[PDB]
């Protein structure tokens, strides 16, 4: 896997968990 | 064509409503704990013999009973497929399935999906089909109707904390709804030519020198459940096109009714339990309007068919490529919409060999969430998730608190419905993106171009939504596709039942209130369209790009 | 509200709201992340990297910061009008010293002590000229103070010891004499700090309706994150992958940046209008609940009329000067703190400049207004001055051996024809004149109840008058029904019976007299009480003590609910045109046959994405005045308003992005920028 | 946990034991021929069934749609279809190959080939063709067996079944029964 692509995949996963955590709470 | 295509839709819906109306009354009794006429004394003798005490269960207890039966189901099925060589009723000496094939197919039938990464006559024995696949076609269907029973009770019951008894429902559903009706349906199949025996494989010496080996087995019994329980798993590699499983056009019309039988009756039942039949009819009204439009598009798309046929000097451009001759183009087109809107998965005609539009509507009706007549319980509470969403946005734009059936929806209930809605679209987009980045996923395709990506998009969309339909051009017997899809099927099923039960337990503790100034009619045409727009726009904003790179590109190509 | 003075003082703070301090807003945090990498790439892309075109990504990334800047401009603009009003009252209390007496008796030795060091139980002296340092009760002395700091009215009000008028508010200014008070509130709980707590942030959580749509906005950004991030592996197989700068621009567009940057500004702007109506709420949750009310109840027991009718004219009958009328009418109305009484004190200063009165030189005893007597007055001279309605005074004038003059009766009958309830002022046993109390509402007050009637909200008046006289006031106001001779148990029966029929109830009344009723009510506004009585019950406080102020409370909460509902429908409806602008453009290099879907006939794929990003940023500025001023909705039922909200904001949300993308794209073509 | 395992084991014995045995016993009782595959036998050898579908290549026999199974055409051990799309280029070559080959084998018939005889079936074991497509190959069968065109059409219409309603399906000819009847007629 390309270095630039694998970092973009890690960015999507961190933003997904950040949004799912935000939906559960009221911030 | 247009006139016959119209009569095929009218005759199908008219006969459907005639059969589903009284069945909705019987389902209303099971929701209201009222036993069936003949099933009054036998229940008492049987429930005590089995240890079922008719006790009331809360939502946490009701959920752990359903999940307990399902986790026990795949544990038994997965080991049946590994030790298939040792169990009897095996005329051929078929060996035990591999770990990836056994895990995928075990998860498949417990999920009610019935994915087929194998060839029936080559892969499975009579015992594994009868003591493993038929047994799970009942339990997965019963588990689906059990969940919707609890949710419906959460709307009619007031200020309580119990949702009934799951073990009483799972018994009443199988013993006096699934088994007796499927027994009649399977017997009618046998008369028209279906297969039902335990004979060894028959050798045939044709009139020419060629010799062929016939596959036998108890097919007719399994055929009735997969259609009535919306399982869609065929005894053979070609499930509904096989002459042994669907011999005549008459049995095919029966098979199409069985797909829509229970999921339609659950709307008549929900309207009767709630007292106001209009609340059940609008739900039935919004589904049939989307259903009729979808069948008209695929019919027109398949009648146009492939123009290269006409350019090469054939009789017409009709796309008979992935079709059967017993059933017309309109019938194969209608069945294609029925089996994908209702999450059945029964393939009468290879959807991979459809046209650009004719194959996109089945693709789209799965991604939409199996809401339009979604087969066996799952489709009803799936729509209810959008009903709560439609009611929520309705009051949100007016400036009042949401209120469905008098009960006011709170913030905690809206977090669970939102997450439940996001379950299936998350698994398809992540699942498809994983396949389009692995060599084991892309190499499994068959056709090139945008249709090749449509093969991957259709596979994960069907697995996550539990439909089970496939293009079949994709060869998914590899351990990658077996593990990838099994994850989408497992999470796509129980990941939605769990928040639905939490929605159920949250609604019983509330008391329905009378109509105020801020209430909104959840019946009539205004809410039907608001519900249709809610289900269409959510699926659109989610899959419009992936469809543009799929069948839409093939259409404009 | 929008002066170049404040805008410049905010745009500087707007550019200061750009660092990594927006992670609490998930929509704008994604827009910030997208703007960060697109500039981080375009800088490295221009210096030395494989991509060939850098000015395009610099234009995309440029507008992405402009999108974040415009979102901060809305939040700062809403907080700019609020913090300005908070600082206007914040300086009022820090100008003060404080002299605390060693001995509670007046005349002791006092030393100057910082005002913030005053605690509960201290005894401070305040003579004329100084401002009240802290709240509490008056224990010695009597003077007229100016409570303009809390109500905005320069009209005087008396504060004397040993009575119902011993409640003084810190921050106000005394005018006439000296006052010795005992502090009763701790620092941080002063009446001025509660106004600060209502305006400043960090103490106002999200309301249920605010939490409502945020769950949908996070669910939508989850969809649009998965819908676009999976386009890269989907498109890299059919051809060359979609560039990251395009995926970011596509995601920032689809993400509801319209309301995600305007949602926090609507709440801040609404709470400011709440303070503008002299209503104090502990949190924004109460104001939102007033908009979800099906029936509001107005308690008229503690006052003459509903509070809409206020003093209009001074009319002297025979041989009385108008100056001597308002001179005594104010003295009688000083003890009448009801809206009817306050307006007479207001008209005393507007026509004759009666601002201050030396209370000690009068050697007077004030008669407060009571509902049983239906009159207030003062015993300043050896004669007693009184002021009340027509019925209650004739029983009092004839009690002093006085007769009703024929001219006075003719004047009272004439004012009754106009529709204004006439009040009379009498010195001892001789009538001085009549005071007219006409309606203040610009339009017909019956229309405000009619507008509330069109929406389905019912109005019921609560009072203790007779069944025949209560219907007269109910008919002149145009309310639905009324409850006359209401015992504190009859009020609870009306509230509980409404709740038993599934209807949210709002009620305005006195904190002491209607203590059990306000607790059972779903929404409550307290009159004639301090913040301490309502802060425990979580209710609002009406500073003007006007029963009709509940109508404005419901309207302010309604606008806060309509703007959120109208913008979500408008913002989501934009996504149809936004897909027809990016789908054929972003995939033109991978599947060129998708150019047929470009319905708007946009010039070039790079110009299509630029026009969508520019519209995704310019639509925020165009909707800032709508989000802060409020939506001017029309009175309709539930289902009828659902249709009208779909017609204006659904079609408007459909056609505006179509026209908006074209004009932005045509301007890029005419100017020849890209 | 006692009602959990008991409900599971009871339904496992009813649906996996009682339900299949009841359908099988009642099936072999009322409809024994159909339940055993509805086989067609002459003597002790199994020539086929009315639902199998056979790969007919002889010049004297009627031909069915292309099979597209795994190993050999019309293999009941595969039961598959051609999952080729319209956008697939290999399908066009397969269509042109079948159109040219059928026109060569049927020279005294119309040049327009019925779409059934050029498109594969979904199951791969299709034993059915519309009555018009069976008449399209009449001259080839008539020349190879010296039978008249009149009695050949009368033989096809005899072994043709129409659905109960016209829009439930299409009229269908039994190929295996038509070819077997053609052999007894030739003698
Ligand atoms: C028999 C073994 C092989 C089969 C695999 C077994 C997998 C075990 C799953 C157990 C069921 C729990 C699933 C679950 O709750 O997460 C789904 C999330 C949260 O929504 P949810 O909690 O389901 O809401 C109700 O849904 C979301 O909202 C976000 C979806 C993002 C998907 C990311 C998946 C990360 C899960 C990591 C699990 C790895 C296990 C190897
Ligand atoms: C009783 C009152 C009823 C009121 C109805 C309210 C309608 C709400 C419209 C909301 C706007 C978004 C709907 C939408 O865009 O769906 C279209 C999708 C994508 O089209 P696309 O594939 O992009 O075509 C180019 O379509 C597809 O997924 C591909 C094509 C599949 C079939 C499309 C036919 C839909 C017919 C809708 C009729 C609604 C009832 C009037
Ligand atoms: C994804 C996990 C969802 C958890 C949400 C559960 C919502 C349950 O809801 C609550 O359950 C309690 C009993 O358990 C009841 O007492 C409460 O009345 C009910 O509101
Ligand atoms: C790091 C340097 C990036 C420079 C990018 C600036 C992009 C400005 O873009 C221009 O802004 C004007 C408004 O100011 C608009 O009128 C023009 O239409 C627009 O092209
Ligand atoms: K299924």
């Amino acid at each position: 896997m390309s270095a630039g692509v694998i970092t973009g995949v890690l960015l999507v996963f961190l933003l997904l968990g950040y949004l799912v955590y935000a939906l559960i709470n009221a911030e | 064509m247009a006139a016959q295509g119209f009569l095929l839709i009218a005759t199908f819906l008219l006969v459907l409503m005639v059969l589903a109306r009284p069945l909705g009354s019987g389902l209303a009794r099971l929701i209201n704990d009222i036993p069936l006429p003949g099933t009054t004394g036998v229940e008492r003798v049987l429930f005590r013999a089995l240890g079922v005490s008719d006790r009331e269960m809360n939502w946490k207890q009701y959920l752990c009973a359903i999940l307990g039966l399902n986790m026990l189901g795949l544990a038994v099925l997965f080991f049946m497929l590994l030790g298939q060589h040792y169990l009897p009723l095996n005329p051929q000496q078929l060996p035990g399935l591999s770990w990836d094939l056994a895990l995928n197919t075990a998860v498949s039938f417990v999920t009610n999906t019935n994915w087929r990464s194998y060839s029936g006559e080559t892969t499975l024995s009579y015992f594994s089909q009868m003591a493993g696949l038929t047994v799970q076609n009942f339990l997965s269907a019963a588990s689906g109707i059990a969940v919707i029973f609890a949710l419906i009770r959460a709307f009619t019951r007031q200020s309580m904390s119990t949702l009934g008894n799951a073990w009483v429902d799972l018994l009443r559903i199988t013993l006096w709804v699934l088994v007796p009706v499927a027994l009649l349906i399977a017997l009618f199949f046998i008369q028209q030519g279906a297969l039902q025996n335990f004979l060894p494989y028959q050798a045939v010496n044709t009139v020419e020198g060629a010799q062929q080996l016939l596959p036998m087995g108890p097919v007719a019994s399994q055929e009735a459940i997969k259609m009535l329980g919306t399982n869609g798993g065929g005894f053979f590699n070609a499930n509904s096109s096989h002459p042994f499983e669907n011999p005549t056009a008459l049995t095919n019309f029966v098979q199409m009714l069985a797909i829509f039988l229970i999921p339609t009756a659950l709307c008549f039942a929900f309207g009767e339990v709630m007292g106001d039949r209009r609340q059940g009819r609008m739900l039935l009204w919004a589904m049939s309007v989307i259903f009729v439009i979808c069948v008209g598009v695929v019919m027109w798309a398949e009648v146009q068919g492939n123009p290269h046929l006409l350019a090469l000097g054939t009789d017409s451009s009709i796309n008979m490529e992935g079709k059967e001759s017993r059933f017309g183009v309109l019938v194969s087109s209608l069945f294609a919409v029925v089996t994908t809107a209702a999450s059945c998965g029964a393939v009468i005609a290879m959807h991979d060999s459809f046209t650009a539009l004719g194959g996109m509507v089945p693709m789209w009706l799965m991604q939409i969430g199996e809401v339009v007549f979604g087969g066996v319980g799952s489709g009803l509470y799936g729509m209810m998730l959008f009903v709560l969403l439609a009611v929520f946005i309705a009051g949100l734009m007016i400036g009042r608190t949401p209120e469905y059936l008098g009960k006011k929806i709170d913030v905690r209930e809206m977090k669970l419905t939102a997450l439940a809605i996001l379950v299936t679209p998350t698994l398809v987009l992540m699942g498809a993106a994983l396949a389009m980045m692995t060599d084991a996923g892309r190499s499994a395709m068959l056709n090139p171009g945008p249709h090749g990506f449509s093969e991957v998009l259709y596979a994960v969309s069907s697995a996550a939504n539990n439909n089970g339909s496939a293009f079949a051009g994709l060869s998914a017997n590899s351990p990658f596709w077996n593990c990838l899809l099994a994850f989408c099927m497992f999470v796509g099923r129980f990941g939605v039942i769990i928040p639905v039960m939490a929605i159920a337990g949250s609604l019983v503790s509330k008391k329905s209130q009378a109509a105020s100034s801020g209430t909104l009619p959840t019946h009539g045409p205004l809410f039907v369209g608001l519900l249709i727009g809610t289900v269409l726009l959510v699926g659109a904003l989610t899959f419009i790009p992936a469809l543009a790179l799929g069948p839409v590109a093939e259409y404009l190509s | 509200f929008e002066p170049t003075l404040v805008v410049q003082a905010l745009k500087e703070a707007v550019k200061k709201l750009n660092p990594q301090a927006q992670w609490r807003n998930p929509v704008m945090f994604i827009v910030w992340i997208g703007s960060l990498l697109t500039t981080c790439i375009s800088i490295a892309m221009a210096s030395g990297a494989m991509p060939g075109n850098a000015l395009f990504s610099a234009a995309i990334s440029g507008w992405l910061w402009i999108t974040v800047l415009f979102a901060n401009f809305a939040e700062a603009l809403a907080e700019g009008r609020s913090k300005a009003q908070a600082n206007s009252l914040k300086g009022v209390k820090k100008t003060a010293f404080a002299r605390k007496l060693r001995e509670p008796k007046y005349g002791a030795a006092a030393d100057k002590v910082p005002a913030d060091q005053l605690r509960k139980g201290d005894i401070v002296l305040v003579e004329a000229g100084d401002i009240i340092p802290c709240d509490g009760e008056v224990i010695e002395g009597g003077a007229s103070v100016d409570e303009s700091a809390i109500t905005g009215e320069s009209a005087p009000v008396i504060r004397e010891s040993g009575g119902d008028f011993a409640s003084v508010t810190g921050g106000t200014r005394i005018l006439s004499d000296w006052l010795v008070i005992e502090c009763s509130v701790n620092p941080g709980e002063t009446f001025l700090d509660r106004m600060i707590a209502m305006v400043e942030g960090a103490q106002r959580r999200k309301t249920p309706n605010e939490i409502a749509l945020t769950i949908l906005l996070i669910a939508l950004t989850i969809v649009f994150l998965l819908a676009t991030a999976t386009l890269w592996p989907f498109s890299a197989w059919g051809g060359n992958a979609v560039s990251v700068t395009v995926l970011v621009a596509l995601l920032v567009c689809l993400i509801p940046t319209t309301i995600g940057g305007l949602l926090s500004a609507i709440g801040v702007a609404g709470m400011s209008r709440m303070l503008g109506a002299n209503v104090i709420a502990t949190s924004g949750r109460a104001v939102e609940a007033a908009g979800d009310v099906d029936v509001l109840l107005l308690d008229k027991t503690g006052t003459i009329t509903l509070g809409n009718r206020q003093a209009s004219e001074f009319i002297p009958a025979q041989g009385v000067d108008e100056k001597t009328l308002a001179d005594a009418a104010q003295l009688a109305s000083l003890a009448d703190e009801t809206p009817e009484g306050r307006s007479i004190v207001i008209l005393a200063k507007q026509r004759f400049n009666l601002r201050e009165r030396d209370v000690q030189s009068l050697h007077a005893t004030f008669v407060p207004f009571t509902a049983q007597s239906r009159m207030s007055g003062i015993n300043i001279d050896n004669r007693m001055i009184r002021k009340g309605s027509v019925d209650a005074i004739r029983r009092h004038v004839e009690a002093n051996g006085g007769h009703f003059p024929t001219d006075v009766d003719q004047k009272v009958d004439q004012v009754a024809r106009q529709g204004a309830t006439p009040l009379v002022v009498v010195e001892g046993s001789r009538v001085l004149g009549v005071i007219a109390l006409k309606d203040i509402v610009k339009g017909g007050i019956k229309e405000r109840f009619a507008q509330l009637r069109k929406m389905g909200i019912k109005t019921v008046m609560i009072t203790g008058d007779n069944r025949l006289t209560a219907a007269a006031i109910a008919a002149e106001a145009g309310v639905d029904d009324f409850l006359a001779e209401a015992t504190p148990e009859a009020k609870l029966a009306l509230i509980r019976q409404y709740q038993a029929e599934g209807r949210l109830v709002a009620m305005t009344g006195d904190g002491t007299n209607d203590a059990p009723a306000l607790a059972q009510a779903d929404v409550a506004v307290a009159m004639n009480s301090g913040t301490q009585a309502a802060k425990e019950a979580g209710n609002m406080v009406d500073l003007d003590s006007n029963p009709t102020k509940l109508i404005e409370v419901v309207h302010i909460g309604k606008q806060m609910l309509m703007t959120r509902g109208s913008l979500t429908t408008f913002s989501i409806a934009n996504d149809v045109a936004k897909y027809f602008a990016i789908i054929p453009a972003a995939f033109a290099a991978t599947y060129p046959q998708l150019n047929a879907l470009n319905i708007m006939c946009l010039h070039s794929p790079d110009s299509a994405i630029l026009s969508a990003v520019i519209f995704n940023a310019l639509i925020i500025v165009f909707l800032i005045p709508l989000a802060l001023k409020g939506v001017s909705y029309k009175p309709l039922t539930a289902s009828a308003m659902l249709r009208r909200n779909l017609w204006i904001y659904g079609l408007g949300g459909l056609l505006v992005p179509f026209i908006g993308i074209k004009v932005i794209d045509l301007l890029l073509t005419v100017c020849g920028l890209v | 946990l006692r009602p959990a395992l008991s409900t599971f084991i009871f339904l496992l014995l009813i649906t996996g034991g009682v339900y299949p045995l009841l359908t099988t016993v009642l099936g072999q009782w009322w409809f024994p021929w159909q339940a055993n595959g509805s086989l067609i036998r002459e003597g002790d050898t199994v020539r086929g069934s009315a639902l199998i579908g056979q790969n007919f290549t002889g010049n004297g026999y009627f031909h069915g749609r292309p099979s597209a199974t795994a190993e050999m055409p019309y293999n009941p051990q595969a039961s598959g279809g051609s999952n080729l799309a319209v956008s697939n280029p290999e399908l066009d070559k397969l269509i042109a190959a079948r159109v040219a080959a059928l026109r060569a084998a049927n020279p005294d018939a119309s040049a327009s080939v019925p779409v059934e005889l050029v498109t594969a079936s979904a199951s791969g074991l299709d034993n059915n063709i519309t009555p018009q497509a069976a008449a399209w190959q009449i001259p080839r069968v008539a020349k190879a067996r010296n039978l008249s065109v009149e009695q050949l059409t009368q033989l096809i219409a005899k072994y043709s079944q129409q659905p109960l309603v016209k829009y439930i399906g299409q009229p269908v000819v039994n190929i295996v029964e038509l070819n077997l009847a053609l052999d007894k007629l030739d003698e």
